[PDB]
């Protein structure tokens, strides 16, 4: 049903400008916040900017504030990101994401991304598990139990999928095998009855303030296969 | 606008009266402390505020089904309400649980900030979200403003909700919405301060009239009548110095009449 | 009962009056009007107050002139009421702890409750408790089979104010769902330093008629007055505290009413 | 202008509403609705407050349906108004100093000011100062050329509330010698321990008509609302204090009036 298509990514000289577009369909666009997330080649996810339902509120990560401008056209179901004064550190695949489940800015539906080339939370890098066994992925930070946590799953070369939002809640279509808990200084994602499809990169996200949506580095969970 | 209101029905069968007691929802920390909240934490920085569910008093509400009178269409019209807080004299128990006012003295009376509020309507109470601290992580089991920003601390028009679930909407997050509630009359008073004394009056001779300037009361859509309440009476100070909210139930007696509509 | 016309005539009206003593506990023969000193910090699991510590509701049944033997009943129309002895709290030289070195005695203050009722039936009451596990003493009448529900609303806790110096104020309130034949008025003010505020005048009258213009109809030629006038806490030199209460005056005007 | 008859006929009435944000100072991006923490004990000769520490009057101009292209004006008749978010002060677990060891946070309390106005012209204000030598900061509009008589009544200190988040509350009050086309209402309560007392209901309405039955006549199809709702002081764990304000709602009913 829900579909998001990013476009506009190409090669850009440092200091140049580029304008990204996201075509939305299959849901009531003006009912939800929209978010831009980027991922440098071989690195983790990074929250860039989001925008209120009607566009009356916009927030940016520090590194892009003053250079990027997020906007939306609710009559055309379109989301945009205007990038100025591009630095080489901006090189990343840029995702377009909806804000549907929960109260604290979890990201439900993601697009396929568009590649732009210009030229706090502690996670274990790797985790292994036997098929049918139960695997735990931890997210560590100071008083993380005081903040809401979301967990995302990303298979190689694919768009991220939200498995847990607001610490423990699972979206529809996610099996109960995936479970999330948050207490003290560690938040944990538990995958039970592990299957071949469960093998992927897993990310934790925390909402602390309007401009602070930290992501974890991520953990690769590998199912022992052959 | 809503519905076009015609004449009032007359006859001995044209009047009905409903009554109910509405329990308070202060948090209920364990099975023995019904009517109290969990003890209050303090001094949590705005950046790490995450209250437990049992610490947060919530609005009380109930939907009362009315007799099916269509059996021109008619609706039940709420005309008057008698209401009262139940159990005010229970705060004269100063020998149980409360910290002594001084050496050899009695216990410390319940006092402090309080909120007393009720509403009657033919729709669920419509509410607007305002937050002391938008960065608060409210717990599982509560319903609090979605996607809060810094303007949620003043006025964020996206924070609209119906009081459509009991023991779910925290009092500290929601207030009645004056820009709506066309089919509801609501009344509330807040008094804050550490040493605010509870002041409560009981009498079966007082009645609040629910008609508006045109002489129309709340019209009960789908033959349902909605009562809502919040009666935080103040803080209970235990012998150790910990403090808990105390709430009491509220009685309603609503008189209704049949009204023709188009 | 079906209410018919009001009887007229010089003899169709009558007037009764009474003083209703407070029931604060009366710890000994000398301290009538006071309670036993208050205990504090008893855990909810072991709350066990002594009887002489618990103020109770006051009530009295006033006989009326017999009317029958086409039925007639006495109808309470108005009541004048006030608290008796309010100026006695200006005694600051006796028993009370000094406000500071070289100062006078500490005035009576704190949580207080003032309540009265007039009806043709005993006052109907509802039980609500601060702590349901409280063991109430012999000689009191308190909610039967209390549960945690009794700390909010337990509909089983119904009672008639049918005995004087028996129903503790901290356990019972007037029941709003009943009392069709009684008018009641009460005000609670709690807190350590709540100042007593009491007005007296013989020019103020409370009308007892309902919206239909009918007052309490006195079943069996009996009129019922009820009261509870806890004024606050008296603080002795040692720091112990005792409730102090005062009596209440009633003057009720009645008239003869036809009923069927 | 010379006021004639009220126009009738459905299209002759209208009803507008708005939510007016408070301007308490907003010390940073997260603390909307608060002020910067308060400084103390600065001598009158060196009083120099920062801008984010000074609450200011709120105001907005609500456009009305255009009338002229037989002159007509919109006439404000009634207003319903309410302070928004009073129950948010029941959050005692965040940021506020504990009332004592193991207790909850300290409630917002202290001096407060609640004020609103509705008019057909900008609210007209008169400047009065606690200390005339105060150096008010860049971004505020305060009395020009203050003298010692600015501390009681300096008639030169006249201003229109013509800019939002710029006229400090501590500097200006509604001018009773003017405002012929505005109705204003305000109440100041001062003190360290003053409890906030705020009432909400959608059943109360304020009539804006004067003695002749004429309400504010809206010049240039422009209706003006103004407000100031300082609720008290928030005490942080460290002892520092900040003003806390809340937004105000308006619903104004108007009718078409003939003028000459």
């Amino acid at each position: 049903q829900v579909q998001l298509v990013e476009s506009g990514g190409t090669l850009v000289q440092p200091g140049g400008s580029l304008r990204l577009s996201c075509a939305a369909s299959g849901f009531t666009f003006n009912n939800y916040w929209m978010t831009w997330v980027r991922q440098a080649p071989g690195k983790g996810l990074e929250w860039v900017a989001n925008i209120k339902k009607d566009g009356s509120e916009k927030y940016y990560v520090d590194s892009v504030r003053g250079r990027f401008t997020i906007s939306r056209d609710n009559a055309k179901n379109s989301l945009f990101l205007q990038m100025n004064s591009l630095r080489p550190e901006d090189t990343a695949v840029y995702f377009c994401a909806t804000v549907r489940s929960g109260r604290y800015f979890a990201l439900d539906d993601w697009g396929q991304g568009t590649l732009v080339t210009v030229s706090v939370l502690t996670q274990p890098p790797s985790v292994s598990v036997a098929p049918g066994k139960t695997a735990r992925i931890t997210c560590g930070g100071d008083n993380i139990g005081s903040r809401p946590v979301h967990w995302y799953q990303q298979k190689p070369g694919q768009a991220p999928i939200l498995v847990v939002y607001d610490d423990s809640n699972r979206p529809s279509g996610i099996p109960e095998r995936f479970s999330g808990s948050n207490s003290g200084n560690t938040a944990t994602l538990t995958i039970s009855r592990v299957e071949a499809g469960d093998e992927a990169d897993y990310y934790c996200q925390v909402w602390s303030s309007s401009t602070d949506h930290p992501f974890g580095g991520g953990t690769k969970v590998t199912v022992l296969h052959h | 606008g809503g519905v076009e209101v015609l004449e009032v029905k007359t006859g001995v069968d044209a009047i009905t009266e409903v009554e109910c007691f509405l329990n308070p929802e202060m948090g209920d920390p364990d099975e023995n402390l019904r009517g109290f909240s969990l003890k209050l934490s303090a001094e949590n920085d705005f950046s790490s505020d995450s209250p437990e569910r049992k610490m947060l008093p919530c609005y009380s509400t109930a939907r009362i089904p009315l007799p099916n009178l269509n059996e021109n269409l008619l609706m039940w019209e709420a005309v008057t309400v008698q209401t009262e807080v139940i159990g005010i004299t229970s705060m004269l128990n100063l020998h149980a649980g409360s910290q002594k006012v001084h050496e050899h003295g009695g216990g410390k009376p319940i006092q402090g900030s309080n909120f007393h509020f009720f509403a009657v309507g033919g729709d669920p109470l419509e509410m607007q979200g305002v937050l002391m601290n938008y960065r608060t992580k409210y717990p599982e089991g509560t319903i609090t403003p979605k996607n809060p920003t810094a303007q949620s601390q003043v006025m964020n028009t996206d924070h609209k909700a119906y009081l459509d679930k009991n023991n779910a909407y925290p009092v500290e997050c929601w207030i009645p919405d004056p820009s709506r509630n066309e089919n509801t009359r609501y009344f509330g008073t807040f008094t804050g301060g550490e040493n605010v004394p509870p002041v409560l009056h009981v009498t079966n001779t007082a009645t609040t009239v629910l008609l508006d300037e045109q002489g129309v009361g709340p019209l009960c859509k789908a033959d349902s009548l909605y009562v809502s309440a919040a009666d935080i009476c103040g803080l209970f100070t235990n012998s150790s110095g910990t403090q808990q909210w105390r709430g009491l139930a509220r009685y309603f007696k609503i008189r209704l009449r049949k009204r023709s509509v188009k």
